[PDB]
């Protein structure tokens, strides 16, 4: 069919790119910060154990 | 002056900054501040896709 009224490719267009525009921001804090694991939503179990290792 | 000798020692461990230690945490730091200007000056270019969307 030929539509105007809704347009599905820029949907699924929008989506990829938000994807990878998430990507990339999150690469460039891990290489401000220096760190692997800057929250919990990283590695969970990880951030505990350097707790302790840092204690 | 043997006591002296000795309470200056001590005086030392407390006081005195370690060389070997400070050196590199100096270069630590000087490292992370080349890349954590690379990575703003990166940064502050993320709302040049619209331009592109526009």
């Amino acid at each position: 069919a030929i539509t105007v009224n809704t347009n599905v490719t820029s949907l699924k267009a929008q989506k990829n790119l938000n994807t990878s525009a998430s990507d990339l921001a999150t690469s460039m804090e891990r290489l401000s910060s220096g760190l692997r694991i800057n929250s919990a939503k990283d590695d969970a179990a990880g951030l505990a154990i350097s707790n302790r290792l840092n204690s | 002056a043997n006591t002296q000798a000795n309470v200056a020692d001590a005086k030392s461990r407390i006081v005195d900054v370690d060389f070997a230690k400070e050196t590199s945490q100096m270069t630590k730091n000087q490292v992370l501040q080349q890349t954590g200007s690379a990575m703003l000056a990166q940064a502050n270019q993320l709302p040049q896709v619209a331009l592109s969307l526009l």
